[PDB]
């Protein structure tokens, strides 16, 4: 019926990129750069947050089936955003994406687009569509962060602080392979779990079950704390390695 | 596995003929070589590549893979023309969207004059269609183009809705820019005629109502060539748009621009006095001018006319 | 775009209706006969009918009634067309000049309505106060006959009873009263209402409902001396008037359905009834005197008078002369005698009016080697079925060959100097368990005979029960000599086997000329036949020999010879068979994208397929590969009645809605999608049901060619007997004739003031489109009949194109010459 789009962390050491001699750090760097490229390109074009994420998800999924040494990343990113626009009904002309990508990429980077940037991008759509197996619909942590937050009641300002802090964590998790490891519902919970720990907020009290310490279980059944902690660790590593710190 | 779409070759189907001329390509009838199952292949031509893979097709692939209901046409897989190896750029071959084959289309059954619908047949028809619309509308997908051409019917009596291209999601709480000119003139709601770009899911109910009246006369109800002439025919029957029945008609762009000849009074019940009352109540509610007062799909299923129909029979 | 020309060669021959009254003068008795689109006015004399006037109308005549409102000297005529054009007409003669006056007119079509099952009904009040029309289920439309209603404005009264069978205005009521038989789930019932012009609604009617025979068919209004109504069914005749109820159920009428009735005596003592087997009955009203001096109905009697042609309409005329109007056979004048003849009959035929009847099939053949060609038609049904040899003289010389059984298909085999004709006769399940024919007919009067003994379907093990009295069709292949039309041989096909298709041809390397028949096994239980045969026969030395049989899994609706191969359509499939050196049919290739492959035509390697829906498809045989290829299909949905190929790019079709259309290859070739779209470039409302298209012309070719602007010749036959001709024009000749039509329509006065452009508009219940690509030749040929002032008026300010004189101003005489050459194609 539908394909499975989630792999285990251990499986990531066997991406085509890894097996063509790319080391883990490099693939991770390439992944963040391609994601931030999609993120930055679409933002300049005024795109809805879902459209950016959808493009990023396609991109992350693509390089589970292909190698970064044979398919340039910024070309791939541009194609992902192009299809994402048509999928999520925020369409853009390919020429406009190229225009923006040229504004943001230096001369070396834009070299990936070759002599005819538009053609190189439009040509990949066939491959992208086959690679994503034509499973165009994608759900993102955003909608669940809001669906779950709407059922939290208490101090308006404390809950809003959690949501924005968590929303920031979602945007940051798009730079990681978490999109490939855990369903979006878990991500939304994981980001709530983290924001709560950082703000010293005890989310349980705002639930309809205020003595249910495991508040997530009323939102997402069968999620061990282990998974939420693993996700938290992965989100925090990006903040520790970069000069950027936790939003708070 | 069954989910790895886009890789299987169209070699696996014996093409039987061309069933129709489509939007994004031509539609062909075909027999599966392995199972002997009759299918219908919708050709997606990206050889034009003006904007690549057509969006109309992208809507039908995104939505019909999510929607599984008896009365919604099933997309079975996507297959490709022979793909040359080692030149991923050079391939311009087309993809084909595999659907189940439905024997006839309602418009063809009606245009050829070959069918007769008793009251019970119209019940079985509408119950299936509207139950399917409920499934799609409950999933917040709007099938903006609903015509006779798009309602397919098997000899079994099963009705399935098709051509879900030109279909988009609707946020229940808010509204975004919408296309407005989104249904065929004969089956277009009045709101869209007056230029509403925030269309309700009720746009589809109006079309299915137009069909409900069509099934009792064998003729479409509102036949016009121009948007104004259409509003006039709707007004001769349903009454002229005016705040008395449609308060927000004045917020719509072309309300002052597009007046009918008169401020007609509603005659729907009189001109349709031959219809059974259970049905006439359904028609009258479905063809209500105000999008907010027009019945929903669920309400049509909880009508004296469609509620007690057994689809087993 | 394409350009074509359509003319009538033979006008409709079938009587669709007949009424009598005092229309031309208050003094003369007139018989008005209505053939489709044609009105014939006769004057009754003791010697016979005297024709006086014939007019055409731009519409199919649905309602025709004569009424005399108070103040008028003579009867007026109401006519309603099938396109809902209503009008009131008057005959006015100024000395020698005869004209038909349009007194009132309008179109009574409703924007919303469901056309009724039993068709348009029109009746008029005895006091001539209003016209009643039943056009849609659940509605009754009233045109009040007030002096001011020159536009025939009308209103609708809601009618609870949705399924109405028949209605009449009753005589002898205080208010206008209608009597109708209706059907609901509880059976059929007779009910009455009163019609109020002041209140514009129904009021409770004079007498109660009575539930009547399940198959009650007709309502007869009874004159004021008796009053009330008589209801005729399949088994019983009943009279209802208030409390009085009578019922006679004579066994004689059970045998055949009664379809028509007319009043012999104005007092209503004597009525005439006819049935589908052609019998003519007298229905007698026996009257009983009352103590009050009042006259009451005592009893009803039915007396068999004799046999007539199967009649759609009957009119009593004068003395014993009755006019028999038939659509399935020849119309007649018969005399009713007081004394029976030595055979027991009171009916003696006087005159026989030719009706080409239903033309089921036809072929053109040069019997006498003259080069002219003659038309042999399968005409009529049942006992009135016959073959008709039709040849040009200006008046067509027509020889009639009675077959007394239904002819189905005809094809000519010159090698054998004879015709093959498929036929079906009606036999009835008898007490023996077999069947018995009602009347001897061609298939039983053959010189030599044979019957199929095929064991293909003998497996059986599936039942089909028979009840005594049930009708069956027995199908035969008739071998008929081309000079004498003697039935030389008759072959009867299997029980429950229908013969649907027939061809005469050689196959492969086989030098023998064969008759080949395609059949279907028809069982009442099956929606679609699932068994069938292709049978190869040889007619040699007075005997038909079965050569080969091929079993198929469906009905062989159509076959055609295809470059030595046999092209046959079995249900959805279109198949090409080869004829082997072992004298057996071998399948070469198939095409399966069809709902039902009703009609086939070929030219070269191209095939045109006609479908029950989805109209026409252009196939091609690809000899390099040994299979078919779809060239182009007409996606617009149409229900086909016949198809023909005009040339390698243009294709002609006939719809079940009485419309003709032409499709062309899109000849753009920019995209494969355009190639596969046959684009309808011609639309034309013909007004007749076309059963058969056939290439040829009846005109005598003097063997030396003389040029005519028209190129090509396709003949067609219709249900009402019309024989028409389609031909193609150059763009210029079309524009000239088209431009002239527009000029002629402004000048010519139409009966009923019906717009010509409206009449010829493509029309289904769902669509109405303006005609295109067709010249109404019958309008063009009318230039020669309009007065000189009008001829010059038509030709004013005219030019021309694609000529020696690039733009040519016309003289009235210039056009007279052009039209007269156009009259020479038929
Ligand atoms: C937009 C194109 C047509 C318009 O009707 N839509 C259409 N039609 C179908 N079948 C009905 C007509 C069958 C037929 C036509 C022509 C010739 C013969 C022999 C048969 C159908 N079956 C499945 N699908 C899927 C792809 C949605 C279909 N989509």
């Amino acid at each position: 019926t539908k394909p499975c789009w989630y792999w285990d962390k251990k499986d990531l050491a066997h991406t085509p990129s890894q097996l063509e001699g790319l080391d883990p750090a490099t693939e991770a760097r390439y992944r963040r750069e391609g994601a931030r490229f999609i993120f930055d390109v679409g933002t300049r074009l005024g795109l809805h947050y879902d459209t950016l994420a959808t493009g990023i998800i396609y991109f992350h999924r693509f390089y589970m089936f292909h190698s970064f040494k044979q398919f340039p990343r910024y070309v791939t990113g541009a194609c992902c955003l192009f299809l994402a626009g048509k999928v999520e009904e925020t369409p853009k002309k390919c020429k406009d994406i190229i225009k923006t990508a040229r504004s943001l990429l230096n001369d070396v980077q834009f070299g990936q687009f070759g002599d005819d940037p538009k053609e190189e991008v439009m040509v990949l759509e066939r491959i992208l569509l086959q690679t994503i197996k034509f499973d165009l619909q994608v759900e993102h942590p955003y909608q669940f962060l809001l669906k779950y937050a709407k059922q939290l009641k208490g101090d308006k300002n404390k809950i809003q602080k959690l949501v924005q802090m968590a929303w920031t964590f979602v945007n940051d998790s798009l730079c990681t392979t978490l999109s490939l490891q855990w369903e979006p519902e878990i991500i939304a919970v994981a980001v709530m779990y983290l924001a709560g720990r950082l703000c010293k907020f005890e989310i349980q009290e705002w639930t309809s079950k205020p003595m249910y310490r495991r508040w997530w279980e009323q939102f997402v059944q069968d999620v061990p704390v282990d998974v939420l902690e693993d996700i938290c660790h992965q989100i925090l590593d990006l903040y520790s390695q970069g000069k950027q710190q936790m939003p708070h | 596995t069954e989910s790895d779409w886009g890789k299987r070759c169209v070699d696996k189907f014996d093409i039987i003929g061309i069933i129709g001329e489509g939007t994004y390509g031509q539609v062909y009838k075909a027999k599966d070589k392995d199972t002997g199952e009759l299918v219908a292949l919708k050709k997606v031509r990206l050889d034009n590549e003006k904007e690549g893979f057509p969006i109309t097709a992208i809507r039908e692939i995104k939505i019909l893979r999510q929607l599984i209901h008896r009365s919604v046409v099933n997309m079975k897989e996507i297959v490709t023309d022979k793909q040359d190896a080692l030149d991923f750029k050079k391939d311009k071959g087309a993809f084909y969207l595999v659907f189940e084959y439905m024997d006839h289309d309602l418009m063809g059954l009606l245009e050829s004059g070959l069918v007769h619908f008793s009251e019970d047949h119209i019940k079985s028809f509408m119950k299936q269609l509207m139950e399917g619309l409920e499934y799609c509308h409950k999933k917040n997908f709007l099938h903006r183009d609903i015509k006779c051409s798009n309602i397919l019917l098997n000899n079994s009596g099963q009705i399935k809705l098709a051509d879900f291209g030109l279909a988009r999601l609707y946020n229940s709480e808010e509204s975004r820019p919408y296309t407005n000119k989104v249904i065929t003139l004969w089956y277009r709601p009045p709101e869209l005629l007056l230029g509403e770009e925030r269309y309700t899911p009720a746009i589809d109910v109006w079309s299915c109502g137009c069909i409900l009246g069509e099934l009792f006369t064998k003729k479409p109800i509102f036949q016009a060539n121009l948007e104004l002439a259409q509003l006039e025919l709707i007004s001769r029957l349903c009454g002229s748009p005016c705040p008395a029945v449609w308060p927000d008609v004045i917020r719509l762009p072309y309300f002052n621009t597009m007046k009918p000849k008169k401020q007609y009074r509603r005659r729907l019940r009189e001109e349709f006095s031959f219809i059974p009352s259970a049905a006439l109540d359904l028609l009258d509610h479905m063809l209500t001018l105000d999008p907010s007062k027009r019945c929903t799909a669920e309400q049509t299923l909880q009508s004296d006319f469609l509620k007690d129909v057994e689809l087993s029979k | 775009m394409s350009y074509n020309y359509v003319v009538t060669a033979q006008k409709p021959t079938a009587v669709n209706g007949c009424v009598t009254g005092h229309f031309t003068s208050a003094e003369d008795l007139n018989l008005l006969i209505a053939k489709n689109t044609r009105l014939e006015i006769y004057v009754v004399t003791a010697e016979g009918l005297r024709p006086v006037k014939e007019v055409g109308m731009y519409g199919k005549i649905a309602v025709m009634e004569l009424f005399r409102p108070k103040g008028e000297s003579k009867d007026l005529l109401f006519i309603l067309t099938a396109k809902y054009n209503a009008c009131i007409l008057e005959y006015k003669q100024s000395g020698e000049s005869i004209d038909i006056i349009t007194r009132a007119h309008g179109n009574v079509q409703d924007r919303i309505g469901r056309p009724s099952e039993t068709g348009i009904i029109g009746i008029i009040d005895p006091e001539c106060r209003m016209i009643g029309l039943r056009l849609y289920d659940g509605l009754f439309k009233v045109i009040p006959l007030d002096r001011d209603n020159k536009e025939l404005k009308a209103f609708n009264i809601r009618l609870e009873e949705l399924h109405v069978i028949d209605v009449k205005f009753l005589y002898g009521c205080q208010a206008p009263t209608i009597c109708f038989v209706y059907q609901d789930p509880q059976g059929r019932h007779v009910k009455t209402y009163e019609v109020s012009l002041r209140e514009k609604e129904f009021n409770k009617g004079p007498w109660k409902q009575e539930n009547v025979e399940a198959e009650a068919s007709m309502v007869i209004a009874v004159p004021e001396p008796f009053g009330g109504a008589i209801i005729i069914g399949q088994e019983s005749i009943t009279y209802h008037n208030g409390d009085k109820y009578l019922a006679i159920a004579p066994p004689i009428i059970k045998q055949s359905t009664i379809v028509c009735h007319n009043r012999v005596d104005p007092n209503g003592s004597r009525y005439l009834l006819g049935d589908m087997e052609g019998r003519l009955f007298m229905l007698l009203l026996e009257k009983e005197e009352q103590m009050d001096g009042t006259v009451t109905l005592k009893d009803l009697r039915v007396e068999l008078l004799g046999e007539t042609s199967i009649a759609e309409c009957l009119t009593y005329l004068d003395n014993g002369v009755v006019f028999v109007g038939s659509r399935l056979g020849d119309s007649q004048l018969v005399k009713l005698n007081v004394d029976s003849n030595e055979q027991g009959s009171y009916v003696v035929a006087m005159e026989t009016f030719t009706n080409l009847g239903p033309i089921v099939d036809m072929c053109v053949v040069d019997l006498e080697r003259q080069g002219q060609g003659q038309l042999v038609t399968c005409s009529g049904a049942f006992k009135e079925g016959s073959l008709r040899i039709i040849r040009n003289g200006q008046k067509l010389h027509i020889r009639t060959v009675p077959l007394y059984e239904s002819p189905r298909k005809i094809c000519y085999q010159e090698v054998s100097q004879c015709f093959g004709v498929l036929s079906s006769r009606i036999e009835v399940q008898d007490t023996s368990g077999g069947t018995t024919a009602l009347r001897p007919s061609a298939s039983t009067q053959a010189l030599s005979s044979s019957v199929s003994s095929s064991k293909l379907f003998s497996s059986s093990t599936a039942p089909h029960e028979t009840s005594f009295g049930e009708e069956v069709e027995v199908h035969n292949l008739l071998i008929i000599d081309q000079h004498t039309f003697e039935v030389l041989h008759a072959h009867q096909f299997l029980q429950n086997e229908y013969a649907l298709s027939l061809v005469s041809c050689k196959l492969g390397k086989d030098p023998n000329t064969y008759f080949i028949v395609g059949t279907a096994m028809v069982y009442p239980e099956e929606a679609e036949p699932k068994q069938g045969r292709i049978v190869v026969f040889q007619y040699s030395d007075g005997k038909l020999q079965t050569v080969a049989e091929k079993e198929v899994k469906g009905a062989v609706y159509s076959m055609v010879e295809f470059n030595g191969k046999l092209l046959a359509s079995i249900n959805s499939t279109v198949r090409l068979y080869e004829w082997t050196t072992e004298k057996e049919l071998r399948t070469e290739c198939n095409h399966y994208n069809n709902i039902m492959a009703l009609y086939l035509k070929t030219k070269g390697d191209f095939i045109l397929v006609g479908d029950l829906m989805r109209s026409v498809l252009l196939l091609a045989y690809k000899p390099m590969e040994g299979n078919f290829e779809e060239i182009a299909r007409d996606f617009n949905p149409n229900w086909m009645s016949a198809v023909e190929i005009l040339d390698d790019d243009n294709f002609l079709g006939a719809e079940n809605a009485f419309n003709l259309f032409v499709c062309q290859k899109d000849s753009a070739a920019t995209t494969d999608e355009e190639r596969q779209h046959l684009q309808e470039v011609g639309l034309f409302h013909l007004g007749e049901f076309v059963n058969v298209f056939c290439h040829g012309s009846l005109v005598m070719q003097n063997l030396g060619e003389t040029s005519t602007p028209t190129q090509g010749s396709v003949l067609f036959g219709t249900v009402n007997g019309m024989i028409g001709l389609v031909t193609s024009l150059s763009e210029s000749w079309y524009n000239l004739l088209l431009d002239m039509q527009n000029r002629l329509n402004k000048v010519i006065k139409s009966v009923g003031k019906i717009e010509h452009s409206f009449w010829r508009s493509f029309h289904t219940e769902r669509k109405t489109e303006p005609a295109t690509g067709f010249i109404d030749g019958d309008l063009i040929e009318s230039f020669l009949d309009i007065s000189r002032p009008k001829m010059q008026e038509v030709v004013a300010n005219l030019q021309y194109d694609d000529g020696s004189g690039m733009k040519r101003e016309a003289t009235a005489d210039d056009l007279i010459k052009v039209v007269e050459e156009l009259t020479r194609i038929h």
